[PDB]
């Protein structure tokens, strides 16, 4: 979801950073993220990302 | 701080020392310009 | 003017961090994800339009 693709950088502490997946300390790298209604929305909803 | 004083000269202060210690903090957060005392009257 | 003095309560940021609809927020003077670790004498908390 859009407003906590914030939450994912590195030092950062949230749900998805404290059980899904965050980035070690000395992380070297690049992050992208854009843009995605248009091949992932659904009328009445999706239901395969869980 | 309280205290009971006795001295012979009056209309001024008793030469020496005193301290204070914390009482009351309140959070009340206004901006306060002005005050009045509250006197009993009969 | 309607500062609350919040007391007799444990200051559970966890799940106003789930909390969904209210979606700006940043700290000063703290990092913002350190909410979570401290405790406080009195809680005095504010409430606007911007």
């Amino acid at each position: 979801r859009g407003d906590e693709v914030r939450q994912i950088a590195p030092g950062q502490t949230g749900n998805i950073a404290d059980y899904n997946y965050k980035l070690p300390d000395d992380f070297t790298g690049c992050v992208i993220a854009w843009n995605s209604n248009k091949l992932d929305s659904k009328v009445s909803g999706n239901y395969n990302y869980l | 701080k309280h205290t009971p004083i006795i001295v012979e000269p009056e209309r001024d202060l008793p030469q020496g020392f005193s301290a204070l210690e914390p009482l009351v903090d309140l959070p009340i957060g206004i901006n306060i310009t002005r005050f009045q005392t509250l006197l009993a009257l009969h | 003017w309607n500062r609350k003095r919040i007391s007799n309560c444990v200051a559970d940021y966890s799940v106003l961090y789930n909390l969904a609809p209210f979606f700006t927020f940043k700290c000063y003077g703290v990092s913002p994800t350190k909410l979570n670790d401290l405790c406080f004498t009195n809680v005095y908390a504010d409430s606007f339009v911007i």
